[PDB]
Parts: structure tokens; sequence; C-alpha cells
């Protein structure tokens, strides 16, 4: 019994329609597609990792951005939040920078307020008492 | 080579490291039991633990073939009268 | 080999209705097996295109290239052609729709070189394929102008939205 | 995930929540609710008392095909997996608020 | 801010000049926030792919 | 961010770690009834 | 190195585990010293009982508590 | 692959559980054959199963048509006019079961790479930042440098 | 030549698709395809709407005078007993009267402060055309009428929408029905702004007109923001100060522009359909 | 006296916290631009016989001028403003999808 690949043109048809948008003869010839096509899903892959690196390095600059117009800095405003026990994330932040820019401010204004009340206990040697924002909640 | 210098924050790295380390140190200094005390207080139990790896160990047989499975492939032809 | 283009003069369409508008006639010629290359007849048939009838006879008449002799006769027969047989009225009133040069059945000889080696060089072929259509030629597109660069770039800042975001 | 999400909008979620299409549910954990004049904080998070955010599952359907390829070159070191989470749709509702800073 | 569709979108990624007196100033750090509002760096709407860059005028 | 303050104030470093951020169920039925613990 | 930390039960990092204050444990412990770090187990309710067993919660502070409530404190 | 398939963003069809939930799946027909190994695993799932999945969606009309086939399968029909059609050759009950069920939660729309995992038509309730959100205004508003009369 | 069917029973169907993609058929009805039961469809459409529809009711619904006239000249051309089919004439006009006048009521009662030509011009665009029909092709409302020509002409369509509505109308009371309008017509201008459904002509003479029946002086224009005046990107934001009272502000690529924008923020304040506003309530009645 | 933020540009942020000190409340009122921090605006901009008819001023210009007039009036580059080739012209969509 003699065999034959009848079904060779399907074969190559599932990586030819992954080349249709490419530039040059390696959107039509099989041997230059098929390396093209590789590539092209490698970095697809690797490609998963560096969006979530962009997107929080987009967002860094955006809240730096806003913290300036309200005189504060990156490292002032993100430290200080989470010392009110305010847990925001990048993303929440730089989108109320945006569409909420009163609600930011007055998140502005909070960590600037905590900001003071650390230096006025650095001074102090613990007599005087915590801030009004420095007070933690526990939780048993 | 081309030359590698020590930065700032490099220094603080291995300083932040040499803490933890000599915190370490301390904890392994203040025994609970002392080693007559300590020996033959786990020989019950680690022996039972090994006798049950021979347990498994030494379960190891072809699994049970039953005469339902060979019949079943009968209905792979299965249809509608 | 293919010969669809022959075809194309033999589809009837239904009649059209009183308040439809007049349908432009469309008249396909071709001539198969011409002995001329199909690169050098593309020029021919790149100057014609979009010309009128009378138009591109002129061009092609004080033409030196060869091919310009085979297109004229091409077109001299689609014009009668289309009077003819395409129910055209006017037979100036044609102009240049489609126009291009395709590939013929070409020979093979060998051309001999020195040092006992040879070449394998080709009678090359060629079609020519026309396309009528009744009408005056369309005009052409006018150049963009300041007036519309300054239209486009700034509806491309108008449509611009805020990206990565909600 | 934190959602800066409002009324009668659309989240998706890469993930089964085993809840039927049409069910209302709501989501305990709010972290900052505003208007347009005042706004409230959570340390870290806001009485179950004072603000209630309520949801519906609208579609439970599969993610669009992922490619995950590897390859190293002269290993002979090449494989193609592909992948399609599953997703769910939300729409929140209605978002009130009782006053209870008092 | 109930604007229309089309003016929201203009205002936010319009153009703003701004004016630098570089008198007894040193030129890098003229460079330095000059560079921010011409990238547009001072919004927070900023994206590398889109052209919301402003004007600095230096005198 | 804030993780060697979360620390001296008796939480864990990373706020996922533990505490009513992660620990309470995310979501309950409309109703009230409870809804059934998440696999993590 | 690699031996010890696999028989002391640390592979992954950062995953809390409890092991006895005795000489010979703390043998192992002096070899792979500079790659662990080491805190005494706090008990402020004692050692866990039978009902006891779902409600612990270990502490960064190395506190393990039997009660874990998920509620603020009302003091 | 984001680049050689087409994307669409979030959406649902006329805002569907806003004011009441509309199942989106329409109708269901399914080609079995009598005799033919591929369709076991569907024959057996019209026998028991079918008649109780209906009656969990009342809104759907089954077709179930017997005809001489090599490959049984599905096809759904939503409101918005989208007809997928799947091959439940050689499937156990079990897929069987559970793939009808995930085609009634569908909403029709393409299964494409979507750009944002969100949508929302009023994502600004202060007001949208523009540039002079965040600028203090002057006496007579006076530009930098300006001199009036 | 190769042997074996497979692969060429394979390669026949891509054919085929590849024809469809150069010459694609003509549409059809639905009722034409195959897997089709009229009695089946129209049960199933109640079930999917949460409705108690009545079959005597929603069959006429989607019986057209276009069908009717159409189906009887066919058996006059076959010599072909009488027909007793009823229209949807009568069903359409107790439909497209009670949704009008349900429509006014909700949105009479959410913007109080809204003129009645603007209420009425509201209740012209979620009566419209182009809402009406958008929702019936969603709904499976085309699939089941009964037209002359396909595809429905929008007019035919929007007709035969008010009469499964006025058949839903005896069927289970005004009270269920008003359900019905809410859940599919009110949610259509969501995201839509209050202009963007009622066009309007120059907004700064409607907005005169608003104020001097609240007895409120004429608000003045005056530039409060500028940028790039003398560029081709210029941006101003013209404020309308009442009594030296800011009441809108407005921004524009030219100060006309910007005046006209601030006058259209002005009247969105003044009858309450600002984007601020809170949500409809779709929760159930009380 | 004592503000955080100079309430002047943007709101008057007034932080608070509830008794029990659970929650930060944050009243933010919008503040409205004075009437005296603003200008008028400049509404303003014979012996004829003939009609002033509407006489078109488009004048011919080439591929070079009119290239630098555009990158003046928009502070952008000669480069932006000439065409691209077919296949350019054909890889971008048409009908993109569209949100909000
Ligand atoms: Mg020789």
């Amino acid at each position: 019994l003699r065999n034959r690949v009848t079904d060779r043109y399907f074969r190559i048809q599932e990586v030819l329609k992954h080349a249709r948008h490419f530039r040059g003869r390696k959107n039509r010839c099989y041997r230059l597609a098929v390396r093209t096509v590789i590539r092209a899903f490698v970095k697809c892959t690797k490609a998963r990792y560096l969006k979530k690196k962009n997107m929080r390095t987009l967002w860094i600059n955006r809240i730096t951005a806003a913290s300036q117009e309200h005189g504060l800095k990156y490292p002032a405003l993100i430290g200080n939040l989470v010392k009110c026990q305010v847990e925001l994330n990048r993303k929440v932040l730089a989108d109320l920078a945006i569409y909420e820019p009163k609600t930011f401010k007055s998140l502005a204004a909070l960590a600037s307020r905590r900001r003071h009340e650390g230096f006025a206990a650095a001074l102090g040697d613990g007599k005087e008492p915590e801030g009004i924002f420095s007070r933690v909640v526990q939780y048993h | 080579r081309r030359p590698r210098f020590v930065s700032l924050r490099a220094k603080q790295n291995m300083i932040r490291r040499l803490e933890i380390e000599a915190e370490n140190h301390y904890w392994l200094s203040m025994p609970y039991m002392t080693r007559e005390q300590e020996r033959g207080h786990a020989a019950v139990r680690r022996r039972e633990a090994f006798e049950a790896i021979k347990a498994a160990a030494t379960s190891k047989f072809p699994p049970h073939r039953f005469i339902a499975d060979q019949l079943d492939h009968l209905n792979v032809t299965k249809k509608w009268s | 080999i293919s010969r669809k283009w022959e075809k194309k003069n033999k589809i009837v369409y239904p009649p059209q209705l009183p308040g439809e508008p007049r349908r432009p006639a469309e008249i396909y010629h071709c001539r198969r097996q011409i002995k001329y290359s199909k690169d050098k007849m593309w020029y021919l048939a790149k100057l014609i295109r979009g010309m009128s009838i009378d138009q591109a006879l002129a061009q092609l008449e004080f033409n030196d290239k060869k091919g310009a002799k085979i297109i004229k006769e091409v077109l001299l027969e689609a014009q009668d052609m289309a009077v003819r047989d395409h129910n055209v009225e006017f037979r100036s009133n044609l102009y240049i729709a489609e126009s291009t040069s395709g590939r013929g059945q070409c020979l093979k000889r060998i051309r001999y070189h020195g040092r006992g080696r040879f070449g394998i060089m080709e009678k090359v072929y060629c079609h020519y394929f026309v396309k009528l259509v009744e009408g005056p030629p369309p005009p052409p597109e006018p150049p963009k102008t300041a007036v519309a660069h300054a239209k486009e770039y700034i509806q491309q800042l108008r449509s611009r939205t805020i990206v990565h975001t909600l | 995930r934190q959602w800066k999400v409002t009324s009668e909008d659309l989240i998706l979620i890469g993930n089964e929540l085993d809840l039927a299409c049409g069910e209302r549910i709501r989501l305990e954990k709010v972290l900052l609710v505003g208007a347009d004049n005042f706004t409230l904080l959570g340390k870290p998070l806001l009485g179950k008392d004072l603000v209630r955010v309520e949801a519906t599952v609208i579609e439970k359907t599969e993610s669009w095909p992922r490619i995950i390829m590897r390859f190293r070159k002269r290993k002979n070191f090449k494989k193609k997996r592909i992948v399609t989470t599953p997703q769910t749709v939300l729409r929140i509702n209605s978002i009130e608020i009782a006053p209870c800073l008092l | 801010s109930s604007f229309s569709r089309a003016p929201q979108q203009w205002a936010t990624f319009a153009r703003i000049w701004y004016l630098l007196d570089g008198k007894m100033q040193p030129p890098g750090k003229l460079a330095a926030m000059a560079s921010i509002r011409l990238q547009g760096l001072h919004k927070p709407v900023y994206h590398a792919l889109s052209d919301c860059g402003d004007h600095v005028v230096i005198m | 961010a804030g993780g060697q303050w979360r620390l001296q104030q008796g939480l864990a470093a990373n706020p996922s770690g533990y505490g009513p951020l992660t620990e309470l169920p995310d979501w309950s039925y409309a109703d009230g009834r409870p809804a059934p613990p998440m696999k993590g | 190195e690699k031996d010890i930390i696999k028989m002391l039960g640390l592979e992954k990092a950062h995953t809390p585990q409890v092991h006895k204050n005795i000489p010979s444990v703390n043998a192992k412990l002096k070899v792979v010293k500079h790659l662990i770090r080491i805190k005494p187990l706090k008990l402020p309710q004692g050692l866990p009982a039978e009902e006891n067993m779902s409600n612990t919660c270990l502490k960064s502070t190395g506190e393990l508590v039997v009660q874990w409530h998920l509620k603020p404190v009302e003091q | 692959t984001a680049r050689g398939t087409p994307s669409r963003f979030l959406a649902s069809v006329l805002h569907n559980g806003l004011g009441r939930y509309v199942q989106q799946l329409q109708r269901l027909s399914f080609s079995v054959s009598r005799d033919g190994a591929s369709s076991r695993g569907a024959r057996e799932f019209v026998e028991r199963e079918v008649i109780d999945f209906a009656r969990r969606n009342p809104g759907v009309v089954i077709y179930v048509n017997s005809r001489p086939c090599c490959v049984p399968r599905v096809v759904a029909e939503y409101l918005n006019g989208a007809v997928r059609e799947e091959s439940i050759h050689c499937k156990s009950v079990e897929e069987i079961s559970t793939l009808v069920q995930k085609l009634a939660d569908q909403s029709g729309l393409d299964v494409i790479r979507i750009r944002k995992p969100f949508h929302t038509d009023n994502p600004s309730i202060q007001g949208q930042w523009h540039p002079f959100t965040n600028k203090p205004t002057t006496f007579r508003g006076l530009r930098p440098r300006e001199v009036q009369d | 030549v190769k042997k074996g069917f497979r692969a060429a029973f394979r390669f026949q169907k891509e054919l085929e698709r590849q024809r469809l993609l150069r010459c694609p058929p003509p549409p059809v009805r639905r009722s034409e395809k195959p897997n089709w039961d009229y009695h089946a469809e129209i049960q199933a459409f109640g079930h999917r709407l949460q409705e108690n529809f009545s079959l005597d009711l929603l069959k006429t619904a989607f019986v057209n005078s276009c069908y009717i006239k159409s189906e009887e000249a066919k058996r006059q051309q076959l010599g072909i007993v009488l027909l007793n089919l009823k229209s949807n004439q009568e069903l359409s006009e107790q439909g497209t009267s009670f949704s009008q006048t349900c429509l006014t009521q909700f949105l009479e009662d959410e913007y109080p402060d809204m003129p009645t030509e603007g209420i009425k011009n509201l209740v012209d665009f979620l009566t419209g055309e182009e809402v009406v029909c958008h929702v019936a092709r969603n709904l499976a409302v085309e699939q089941l009428t009964l037209s002359e020509e396909f595809p429905v002409p929008p007019a035919v369509l929007q007709q035969t929408f008010f009469a499964v509505i006025g058949a839903l109308l005896q069927s289970s009371g005004p009270e269920r029905t008003a359900l019905f309008i809410r859940d599919f017509l009110i949610t259509q201008m969501t995201g839509k702004e209050l202009f963007e459904m009622w066009k309007i002509i120059n907004p700064m003479g409607l907005l005169v007109e608003e104020l001097k029946k609240r007895n409120v002086s004429a608000p003045e224009s005056r530039l409060t923001r500028q940028s790039g005046g003398t560029t081709a990107l210029p941006l101003y934001f013209v404020g309308l100060y009442c009594d030296k009272k800011l009441i809108a502000e407005g921004p524009g690529e030219t100060v006309l522009v910007a005046e006209e924008e601030a006058a259209r923020v002005a009247l969105r304040k003044l009858y309450g359909f600002t984007e601020n506003r809170r949500p409809w309530n779709y929760s159930k009645p009380k | 006296t004592y503000s955080p933020l100079p309430d002047d540009y943007n709101c008057n942020v007034e932080l608070a916290l509830t008794s029990d000190g659970r929650t930060i409340v944050c009243y933010h009122p919008s503040v409205d631009i004075p009437y005296e921090h603003t200008k008028p605006i400049p509404r303003p901009d014979h012996d004829q016989v003939l009609k002033t008819r509407l006489e078109e001023k488009v004048e011919h210009l080439e591929e070079g001028p009119m290239i630098e007039q555009l990158s003046k009036m928009f502070f952008t580059t000669k480069h932006r403003w000439y065409p691209h080739g077919r296949y350019h012209r054909c890889r971008k969509n048409l009908n993109p999808p569209k949100d909000r």
C-alpha cells in the first residue's frame, strides 16, 4: 500500500492565515511565513508581562503629574496614603486624577495633612499625642 | 576588566542583610532542651513514619481488571431502533 | 489557460425600470499571444489608461514602440464592436476604463555562450486587455489642497481619546 | 481587583463566580464612595451599614483564544498552547448609601 | 462638567502656552521643566501616542 | 510601597496577606444569604 | 545547603514554617542561617485547642492568635 | 494574535440586565443520526437531558431533527442575529450537557479580544479633567507680563 | 491523482465558503429557512420577555395590512376559504397612545423642570423610527412579523412593535405594561445628552426665555479662560454671569462656539439634565 | 486658618474624621470664578456702487510651499503632511470600534 498526503493544503493554510497581515513574500510563502509566525506568537506570549509593566509605569507618571498640580511628589502621595490605611492601587488613583479631580485633591490634602503630622512627631520625643489622622484602626 | 563601584543603596542592602543574620545568631543560642534530653524523644514517630513508606512501597501491584469494563465497549455500536 | 475576458461580453442585464438611470455600456476586448514583452506592453497600456477613445489613438499613432500599433488595432475593432453589437450611439463617446497586459505562453530556446556554456532564452509573448465605457472620461482627481490638509489634521485631533483608562 | 464603578456600567471578571445569569448580588468590600460635593473614605473598608453596592450577572462566556508559544533556537525546542479562560460580566445596578456617619 | 462631547474632548487635549524667564537661571533647570511641558508630562491624561504637548516660551 | 510601615503596625507587609481586605468574602446575595467560601 | 533547605520544608520562599528549638534542628539551621529568617513563636493565648484549630492565625510579629474574628477592636 | 484579529469593546444587547434580564439565546437545532457512533453521545442527550433542559430555558425553541449524518452539530441563534454552530461529534453526555449550558449564557457577541475589561457611559461625576482645572484665576484675567491701560 | 475522499470533500466545503464571499446570497426571511415553527416561536416570545402574552392577541400583532393584501392577490391568481385575519391597526393605535402617555408621565416626574416641548421631543425620540426599530430587531420582532417585503421597512417595524405592547396592554393591564416600556425604552437614553436627543437651534435665544419666566436678569458673556487665541487651535471658556453670579461655563474652539456651549450647559442645569444627575431607578416599585 | 492645600483654584477641601475614627469624610464644594477675574468678549471685529461679490482667493501652491505653510501654522514638521502609498492606505480600518 502506497500512501500520499492528500490534505497538505490544509496543513499549510493554518499557518498562512496568521501571516495574511504581514508584508513581503513572508505572507504567502510557507517556508518564509512559518519562521515569522513563530516569532509573532513568541512575542505575543512574552508581551503579556510587559503590558502589565507598561500599564503600571503609565499610571505612575500620570499620578506624578496630578501630584505636582497640588504641590506633591509621588513618594509623598503613595507613601502617606498607606499610613492613613487608605489602600488604593495605582489604577484607581490614576483614574481618579482624570475623571474625579476634586476627589483626588481631597486625597492630596489627606496625604499632605498626614505628611505634616509625621514631621511634628519627628520633632517631639513621644510626649505629644499622635495626630488625628495618624491613628491606626486595629483588627483582631 | 571594566571597574565596578559600590553605590549608596548597595551598602544599605548589604547592611540590611547583615542585621537579619545577626538576629538569627541570637535565637540559636538558647536551646530549649539539651542533647541528652532531646535524644530518643522522637524515635517512635520517626519509626512509624518510615513504616508507612514501606507499606506504600510494597503495595505496588497491577490494578484489578473488571468484567464490566470489557463489556462496556459494545456500546460503541449502540443506536436507536 | 483562462479565457474569461471574452465571456464578459455575453452577460445580459435585466431591463431597467423607467425611473432607473441610464446604464453605461461596457465593452470587453482582448488579443491573445502577442509577440511582445508584458513589461514593455505595460507602459503603452499604462499610458492610455483613463484617456478618451480618440485621445488614446492619437498618443499611440505617433509612438515609436512596436506595441503601439498593436494596441491601436485592438481599440479600432473594439470601437467598431461597441457600435455594431453593444448598441453604442456615438463611437467617440468612449474612454479607456481598464487596460493592462498579461503574460502569455512562452517558448524556450538555447542561447550559446563561450567555453561550451549555454543559457535558456524564452520567446516572450503577452496579452492585452481593454475595457470601454460609454460616456465622457471621468475628470481627474484634483490634488489635495491646504484647506483639505487642515480639515484632515484637525479631525485627527478631534477623534483622539484618553487611552488606557476608563 | 479594585474597580472604579458607577451605576449602569459593566465589568469583566476573569474567572467563574458559580452564579446563574440574572442573579443579583451585593459587593461587600467598598473602599471609597464619592459624590459631586462629598467624599467618604474607608480605613481600609467602609462599614456594611454605610454603603450597599449591588450588581447583576448578565453573561457567562469564555475568553478569546490566547497563544502560549515557547521557542529556543538551535535546540529543537518549540511548543504551542491555546487557552480560553472563563469570563463573567457584571452590571452595577444601584449604589445607595445611608446617613450613618454619626 | 455637563459639556457636549466635542467641546469636552477639545478642552482636555488643548495646547497651553507657558512662559519662562531665563535671567539668572541655569540652562538645565530651565530645560528640565520645559521638557515635561513639551512632552505633556504635566497632564494626568498624558500618553505617548496622543499629541498632548504644549508650547513653551523662554525669554 | 509601605511594606516597612505595616510591619511595625502588626500588619502584613503585603496588604493582600491577611485582614478584612482579603479574608472577608468578596460578595453576598442581594437577599442576604452568605456566599459560599472562596477557593483561596 | 540546597539539601538542608529541602529537609526543613523551606522550598517556597516567604512561607512560614515552625520547627522545634532543639540542638539537632538548630544544627541544620546553623548551616543555612544566611538564607532564612529565624523568629520565636509567640503564644499570647497559649497552645491552640481542638476548638481553635479553624480560627488560628499567624501574624508577622510571631504571635499565633487563636481567635481571628476579622472585626475592628471596640476599644 | 491581537494585531491579526479584530477586536471590540465590552457591551451588551439593549442594556440587558438593567431593568430586566432577557436571555440572549433564542433557538437550538440538533442534527443527530439514528445510526452512527458519532451521535451516540448526542442521542443519549436527547433521551434524558433536552426535556429537562427545555424547562429551565422556556424562551428557547429547541429543534431535534434526526437525519443521517456523519458529524452531529448544534446550531445556536441569538437575539441580535448572530448564529453560532458547534459540532458534538463523538462527545460524552457530560461534555454535551456542559457545552449547551455555555451557549445559553452567552450574549451572542463575537468571541474576540476585548480592549477594555470595563465600560461606562458616564466615567466622570466631578467633571473630566481639563488643563484649567487646577489653575488659579488672576485679577481681570490678565496674561503674564501684560499691561492694561 | 492521489486516492482519498476526505481531503477532496473538505476542499469542496472551503470552496463554497469562498464562493459565498464572492457572491453572497440575497437575504431571506427566517421563516423560509428550515427549523421554523410559527406557533412555537411565538410562545417562547412571552417567556423570553417574562410576560403572560395572549396567543390570539399576539398573533394579530405581527399581521400587517400589506401582508393581508398580498396574500389575497396570490389566491386570486390561482383561483382559490375566506380569511378572517385581523390587522394590527387597532392594536397599534392603542399601544402607541398608551406608550406616549406613559413615557410622558415618567419623564414629567423625573424632570419636573423640563418644559412640555422638551418632554415632547424626548418621547418623539424614544418612540422614534431609529430607537424603536433598533429595539425591535433584537427582540425577534422582525423575525415573527408577517410583512410583504423583506427586510421589513422601518415604518412597518415601528407599527408592529407598538402592536406587541398593545396586545400586552389588554393581556396584563397598564401596570404590568409600564414595566415593559421602562425596561426597553427608558434604557435607550443612558449615555446620551439632552440636546443629543432634543436637537434645538439657537440655545442662547432659548436660555434667555427661561430666565425671563424666573425673573432673572440677562446673563453676561465674559472670557474666563483663554489659550492660543492667535493660533489655529484656540480655546475659550465663556462664562455666563447673571447679576455677577456664575451660572455656567462652556469651552469651544472659538469664542462664539464657546459662548453657544455655555448656553447649552446652563439649559441642562435649569432642566436638571446634568451629567451628575442620579441614574434612573430600575428597582421594583415598593 | 490651617489648610493642607490652598483653597483657591479647584475646590475647598475639608478633611474630617468620624467619632469612631473608622471613616474619613471629605467635603469638597466646587468654587465659582469671580466676576472680577474675567474679561469682556471682543464682539466687534460708503460710496460704493458695485456689489462686493465673493471673490475666490484660492492661490495655487506647489507641494513645497504648501507644506511649509502647514508646518508653521500647526507647529509641526514637514514629514506628516506627505501622502502615503496604497499599502498603508488600505491597512487603515475605515470602521474602527467606538467606545462611550
Ligand atoms: Mg564550441
